């Protein structure tokens, strides 16, 4: 949360305990190094990404 | 050389002695989890007066 865009957007120190993370999250992307270059895998909807 | 040289039979065993089982059945279950996210709001600002 502290490294989220929320702090660096307007004022660096806005974050307080009143903010929480939504438990309904997913693993959106997985980046693999394939032979020296990166391939982006879109895994957001897979049953094991939740 | 006209002759019958060999044959194959379509015979089988009877499992009155249950030597062979064949395929096996088992029950399974899978689960899928779909939690609902909250989405960004839309706001109607007003004048407090």
């Amino acid at each position: 949360m502290g490294n989220s865009n929320a702090n660096l957007l307007i004022q660096r120190g806005m974050l307080e305990v009143s903010d929480t993370i939504d438990p309904a999250g997913r693993l959106k992307n997985l980046f693999v190094l394939l032979g020296g270059k990166v391939v982006k895998f879109k895994v957001d909807r897979l049953p094991r990404a939740v | 050389d006209l002759a019958v040289i060999g044959f194959e039979l379509d015979t089988r065993f009877t499992n009155t002695n249950r030597r062979q089982r064949g395929h096996l059945l088992q029950t399974r279950a899978l689960q899928f989890r779909h939690p609902i996210p909250m989405h960004a709001p839309v706001t109607l600002p007003m004048d407090t007066m």
